[PDB]
């Protein structure tokens, strides 16, 4: 007999995955702030094929950056460093309101972030298309 | 218009300040922030505490209420002598209505506690100043007020509740000795009357909101009423079993009863003894017939949550440990108290399976007085065997992961190696595997069959998961000595076996890197077994160098640590030839080292070279040693042989990044060499000196240059830095070298000299942001080891570094935090070990010192400010030392009356707190040098006109008594650090009874 | 959106404002600057039980910036007593701490920090931090500066008033960013000439 029993990234593909810590410049105290530390993604929307930069903070899960990796964005290094990368960004959504950031991202070794660079590129050619 | 309120030339409205402070607490953004400063200057004015009286009889505001008897509680603390009394009576009996008027508004006395309770404390603080000497009737009539009304009665047990611990719990540090001892005394006077009280509402007390109350009050006085009180009563009984019975007091008396537990009775007395046993067996069972019975699934409880079942779980885990640990030997002998002393036993066990790792160590805690008093005790490991065997079953199921494993499953699951070091589980496991060793020890088959057992149900997959094998593998090499050498050879054995078809059985690179982990640990820890057959060491080692190509960056690394783990332990059958071998294996090791280093990181080849160290340095022969030493440093010295015909030839080469990180590893590499090795090191190092000096110098030339060409900020650029790091490993080298040195004299006669030449000047004339604190720290371990044979070179240490040190540090206490620690450790050391440096100081220098090690007094900094008094203190001996010459006499009449004042602003100040003792140490030592030679007189003049300047508040009276008291203990410490805190309260308050420093006398 | 006041105290320089900023924008004050009075943040975590907002009310810890001192914790539902691992007398005033905490707040759930694990030479030995047994406080060893721990005092809190032992903290969603030259040549100039920090640092 019949006994009865008892996030919105899912539209997207993840073209590249990396641990790294943002920093975002405080201009007028003029100096880095840290933003977050945890795996930086590039996910490309299968609608609009569109690719993005998503970043979440480990444990918090807190999303620390949410934009698009614009075509016009240019990545420069820092001073003193030669495993990160810094460039403005005029539209980020990690803390609601679209501001505008000059952001500064590094990495484990000078490996991933010269790959980083490279998958950035590829990037902005996607979303140039 | 929220500061209306702040203007006292107008009236208070009462009515605006509930606002400001209904905004405060209420509300949000700017105006809470507004309304904070707000509250926060009303509060700080000196004539606030005048308007208290009105906001408590006109206020709706219970928190403008509370804020007032805040603002009262300041005066009462620090002010309350200069009073006229007519002020002090009549707060007295405002606060007194106010608290009547409370309990008998049974709304107010229900929805308000938290201004009850504030107000209760207010009128402890009067208490605390006019009570017994100025009101002897207080606890006679809150006695007889306790029958007029049942919340009367509740109040007044917590107006004793808060008395008993101002006075007995936290007036230490709050009052001077005399007070306290006062206020002790007075209560102790009258407890009997409180105690009868306390015990008559708890034996014919129905509301519990009052039994409550009572029970609180009465944890208090355990901390020390007689124990006659306990024992002589019937309170025992009461507690035991009825407040068991009804949760909203079982709470309090537990507690209650676990500081009754935690009392160290009298062993002679039988009755305390046959009471002692009572109350337990009475809450045991009021506990299995109450709340749950010892079978019950307290693991399941507590992660449940519901209502208060975690905190009782806690609180009944702290009573059982507590009570055990002190009093268990009274139920072993009695056969009839065997059930109750193992059914108190298997309730903590039920307590030991909880998720919760403080829990845990509590239990853990309990568990090791246990298995250790067992272990020592004749004739009582019999009685807990049963017990044993579960808590080997909980151990071994619970194993945390040791420090050696370095793999881990995040939350893809997957196994990855471990970002950061877990360093909260370390002491964890250290007390786990101290347990377990010791129940191991208690029965040893007991304990192989449990994990043999276990072994078997994860080869037939019935019981096989990652955490499963862990905690087993994690077990197993945590026992490691307490069995026989053949028994460890047979279970070993097994152990590999079946780790082995685990890691053939299970594909995955997950699984494999799991079970290398496992395999990896049990080895590392049974070291005995490998040195015991030849032939397992090998397979090992060879088995770890195959490991150090895996693509898996955990069991790479792992790998490394397992090797040197094992060399550390086995390093004689590295050296020796074993039979069916051709060579010794350390030769083999050398040989192929290129091999088994390719794919490893730097870091983990230079770990890989200190091991060969380790086992270089077991050849005694010094021949055979320093030709295996020239042997591992083959490569290195080949690359550095190459790069210094470069440096030689266009030291442009140096600017290339790729050069500049290989000089690194080569330096790198002699470091891990030196520090395994020790004095055996110096060959190598006479192979490199004069050249590694000399790439030192042209190193430095590029960072100065660079800076020149492009500001302070080349410091931080990745070439620039890259340089410094070849000059930081250098002076590591040589810090090395010389801390482990036994020929002391070649240090001098060789190293020193081309040291300091290429190392201080180099120091003296780059720009601060340019300066390395290592040269500090190098320069310190010279004076340490050889200090007191070059006095010359002591002193061109000091001409180098001192000033221009200084300079970087005395501007705050917050830049080149380096520097600023090592520079006074090099003076710390240099004040010890060659003193005769400072003499020649030119009076100026001198006076720098003298500012510089006050400069230290004031840091917070706990690692400078503890070598600024030491160097004080050293200083004044060193002093003291020279005996009545003319240095001496300019020193006392030039620096003595300095160190006095200076060491007094800092244990005044309230801001250095953390060095109290070291500060008094001092104080006291330059006060008995005047006491021994009048130069007495002066002292006490000039002590008396610097307290009266710096705390005008205090009396000439105060500031006599002080200074009479304080030079006539200058040779008791511990009595001299007890006027000190006196001191201290009273510059807190004014009118402080000067009488006070007579404690002592 | 459920609301409850946080009180967070501890004696001075253990690390409670920069315990605060990193939850609140993950940066790491690396300056000590007394806080006075008290510092209102409101925070907001996601968990699969909803979000869940506090309102940490960061006390200060030095005696002459009090303020109302135990006026702060009227009311509050909840707390983080700090220490620093590295300061004996940090360790030795949580009782202090506790004491005045308890006597406005009664029944509230408690954790005890820890902070400074990061630091080489600790002071307060783990087997010495045991205040918290009789106190039925929460312990955590925690880090600001290398986040060890740092989301745990926040996670037991919320289980405590949520009263879900399960709840968990989960990711917030990611909506779509959007799609789109004067001084920002000039911004971008000044950032590239200043070096980031703590360089000698895996990330
Ligand atoms: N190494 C290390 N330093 C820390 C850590 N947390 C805080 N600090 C440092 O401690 C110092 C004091 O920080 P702060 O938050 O202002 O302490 P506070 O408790 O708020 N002080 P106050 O009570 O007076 O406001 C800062 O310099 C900070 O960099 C840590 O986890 N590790
Ligand atoms: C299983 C672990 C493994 O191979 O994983 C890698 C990453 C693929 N496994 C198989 N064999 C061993 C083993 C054998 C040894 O011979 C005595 C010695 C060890 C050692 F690690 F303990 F040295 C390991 N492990
Ligand atoms: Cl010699
Ligand atoms: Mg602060």
């Amino acid at each position: 007999i019949h006994f009865e029993p008892v996030t919105m990234e899912e539209d997207e593909e993840v073209l590249y995955k990396v641990r790294a810590k943002l920093f975002r410049f405080d201009a007028d105290a003029k100096e880095w702030k840290e933003r977050g530390t945890g795996d930086c993604k590039f996910l490309k929307n299968k609608k609009t094929n569109k690719v993005r930069i998503l970043m979440r903070r480990d444990k918090t899960l807190k999303i620390c950056a949410n934009h698009i990796i614009a075509p016009e964005y240019t990545l420069k290094p820092n001073v003193g460093s030669d495993r990160s990368w810094v460039y403005a960004c005029t539209a980020d959504i990690a803390e609601g309101e679209a501001e505008a950031f000059t952001f500064a991202i590094r990495f484990g070794s000078k490996e991933n972030a010269d790959k980083f660079k490279e998958e950035f590129e590829k990037a902005q050619e996607i979303n140039k298309k | 218009s929220m500061e209306g309120i702040l203007d006292f030339s107008n009236d208070l409205d009462i009515a605006l300040l509930d606002q400001v402070v209904s905004t405060f607490y209420q509300g949000s953004g700017v105006q809470q922030k507004q309304a904070q400063e707000i509250l926060t200057k009303f509060q700080d004015n000196p004539d606030a505490w005048q308007k208290a009286d009105q906001i408590l009889q006109f206020s709706t505001n219970p928190q403008s209420k509370f804020i007032a008897l805040s603002i009262l509680d300041k005066l009462i603390t620090r002010k309350w002598k200069l009073l006229p009394n007519d002020h002090r009576i009549g707060i007295r009996n405002f606060v007194v209505g106010m608290i009547i008027s409370m309990c008998q508004d049974d709304e107010v006395f229900k929805t308000q506690k938290n201004l009850i309770n504030k107000s209760d404390l207010t009128l402890v603080q009067i208490l605390k100043q006019e009570w017994p000497q100025n009101w002897p009737e207080f606890i006679p009539e809150l006695i007889g007020s306790s029958s007029s009304s049942v919340n009367v009665c509740e109040n007044n047990m917590i107006v004793l509740k808060l008395l008993s611990e101002e006075v007995f719990d936290f007036s230490a540090e709050q009052m001077t000795q005399a007070k306290a001892l006062h206020l002790k005394n007075s209560m102790s006077k009258e407890f009997e009357q409180i105690f009868k009280l306390c015990f008559q509402v708890l034996e014919q007390g129905s509301s519990s909101s009052l039994i409550v109350a009572t029970l609180e009050s009465l944890l208090r006085y355990l901390h020390w009423i007689p124990y006659r009180y306990i024992y002589e009563t019937n309170i025992l009984e009461l507690l035991s079993t009825k407040f068991m019975t009804s949760p909203d007091t079982r709470a309090i008396t537990l507690k209650c009863l676990t500081e009754v537990s935690n009392l160290k009775i009298p062993q002679d007395n039988d009755l305390i003894k046959r009471q002692t046993v009572l109350f337990f067996q009475n809450t045991l069972q009021q506990i299995a017939t109450s709340v749950m019975p010892v079978t019950a699934d307290l693991k399941a409880t507590y992660a449940n949550a519901n209502g208060n079942d975690q905190s009782f779980l806690q609180d009944l885990a702290m009573f059982l440990t507590t009570y055990l640990a002190r009093n268990r030997a009274l139920l072993e002998s009695d056969e009839s108290l065997r059930e109750l002393l193992l059914n108190a036993h298997q309730y903590l066990i039920q307590l030991s399976k909880i998720e919760e790792r403080e829990l845990f160590k509590t239990t853990l805690d309990y568990w090791h007085n246990l298995v250790a008093d067992l272990f020592y005790e004749p004739l009582k490991k019999h009685i807990y065997e049963e017990i044993c065997s579960q808590l080997r079953l909980v151990i071994i199921e619970n194993m945390v992961r040791p420090e050696e494993v370095l793999v881990v499953e995040n939350d893809e699951g997957e196994i990855v190696r471990e970002f950061v070091k877990e360093s909260d589980t370390i002491q964890l496991y250290k007390s786990e595997r101290e347990v377990l060793v010791y129940l191991t020890h208690l029965n040893v088959i007991d304990t192989e069959e449990i994990m043999i057992s276990k072994l078997a149900r994860q080869i037939d997959g019935s019981e096989w998961s990652w955490h499963n094998i862990n905690t087993l593998s994690w077990a197993i090499g945590s026992i490691s000595g307490t069995m026989s050498e053949d028994t460890e050879k047979r279970f070993v054995e097994t152990v590999i076996k079946d780790l082995l078809d685990l890691c053939v059985k299970k594909r995955g690179k997950d699984n494999k890197a799991v079970v290398a982990s496992d395999i990896m640990y049990v080895v590392g820890q049974y070291p005995r077994f490998l040195k015991a057959h030849w032939n397992h060491l090998r397979t090992v080692i060879l088995k770890l160098f195959e490991f150090m190509h895996e693509t898996h960056e955990g069991v790479q690394d792992m790998a490394c640590d397992t090797f040197i783990k094992i060399v550390q332990k086995c390093k004689y059958h590295f050296v020796i030839q074993q039979p069916r071998e051709s060579e010794p294996f350390i030769q083999t090791i050398i040989r192929d080292i290129q091999k088994t280093t390719a794919d490893l990181q730097p870091q983990q080849v230079h770990t890989f070279y200190k091991a060969c160290g380790i086992i270089i340095s077991e050849e005694r022969s010094v021949a055979e040693r320093n030709r295996l030493l020239s042997d591992l440093m083959q490569l290195p010295n080949m690359a550095w042989d190459t790069i210094v015909e470069q440096s030689t030839a266009n030291p442009t080469l140096l600017l290339d990044s790729e050069t500049v990180k290989i000089i690194a590893n080569i330096i790198k590499t002699n470091v891990a060499v030196c520090t395994s090795m020790g004095a055996d090191f110096y060959p190598q190092l006479g192979h490199i000196y004069y050249n590694m000096l000399q790439l030192y110098r042209a190193v430095s030339s590029m960072i100065s240059a660079q800076v020149a060409a492009e500001g302070l900020i080349a410091t931080k650029t990745p070439k620039v830095r890259g340089l410094r790091t070849i000059k930081k490993e250098i002076l590591k080298l040589v810090e090395t070298y010389i801390s482990k040195a036994r020929n002391l004299d070649d240090v001098v006669k060789v190293l020193v000299e081309p040291l300091l030449n290429a190392v201080l000047e180099d120091y003296m004339n780059n720009v601060p942001d340019a300066r390395d604190a290592e040269v500090l720290n190098c320069m310190t371990t010279v004076v340490e080891k050889v200090g007191h044979m070059i006095p010359q070179g002591v002193i061109l240490i000091l001409q180098s570094v001192f000033e221009c040190t200084l300079d970087m540090i005395n501007k705050d206490f917050t830049e080149y935090p380096e520097h600023r620690v090592e520079f006074y450790k090099l003076l710390k050391v240099i004040n010890e070990k060659s003193f005769a440096a400072f003499l020649e100081l030119p009076p100026a220098a001198f006076k720098l010192f003298v500012d510089a090690i006050c400069w230290a007094f004031k840091h917070n900094n706990r690692d400078v400010e503890v070598n600024g008094l030491q160097i004080a203190l050293d200083l004044v001996k060193n002093i003291e030392r020279m005996g009545n010459v003319p240095f001496a006499n300019e020193f006392h009449k030039n620096y003595f009356f300095i160190f006095v004042s200076e060491t007094f602003f800092v244990l005044t100040d309230s801001d250095h707190k953390s060095g109290f003792s070291k500060q008094a140490l001092l104080l006291m030592k330059l006060i008995s040098l005047v006491y021994d030679n009048s130069n007495q007189v002066y002292l006490s003049q000039y002590l008396a006109n610097m307290l009266s300047n710096a705390f005008p508040h205090l009396t000439s009276e105060q500031i006599a008594s002080f200074l009479s008291a304080l030079t006539k203990q200058c040779k008791d410490l511990v009595v001299f650090k007890g006027t000190l805190r006196d001191f201290l309260v009273q510059i807190k308050e004014v009118g402080g009874d000067p009488t006070d420093y007579l404690f002592a006398e | 959106q459920v609301q409850f006041k946080l009180v967070l105290v501890g004696d001075g320089g253990t690390g409670k404002t920069t315990f605060v900023k990193r939850h609140l924008t993950g940066e790491f004050e690396k300056k000590y600057v007394a806080t006075l009075g008290v510092e209102v943040h409101p925070l907001v975590f996601h968990t699969n039980r909803g979000p869940i907002k506090f309102n940490v009310w960061d006390t200060a810890g030095q005696e002459k910036f009090g303020g109302l001192r135990d006026g702060y914790y009227i009311q509050a539902q909840c707390a983080i007593i700090m220490f620093d691992v590295t300061s004996r007398v940090t360790y030795k005033n949580v009782p202090n701490w506790h004491r005045d905490l308890v006597r406005v707040c009664e029944n509230i759930p408690i954790v005890l920090c820890g902070n400074k694990v990061d630091i080489k030479d600790r002071k307060v030995k783990a087997k010495s931090i045991v205040f918290h047994r009789k106190k039925n406080l929460q312990y955590y060893d925690i880090s600001a500066k290398s986040n060890y721990n740092f989301e745990k005092p926040f996670l037991w809190l919320a289980r405590k008033l949520i009263g879900d032992p399960n709840l968990e903290f989960v990711a917030m969603p990611a909506l779509a960013p959007p799609e789109v030259a004067a001084q920002y040549e000039h911004d971008l100039e000044v950032a590239q000439t200043t070096a980031l920090p703590d360089e000698d640092d895996d990330l």
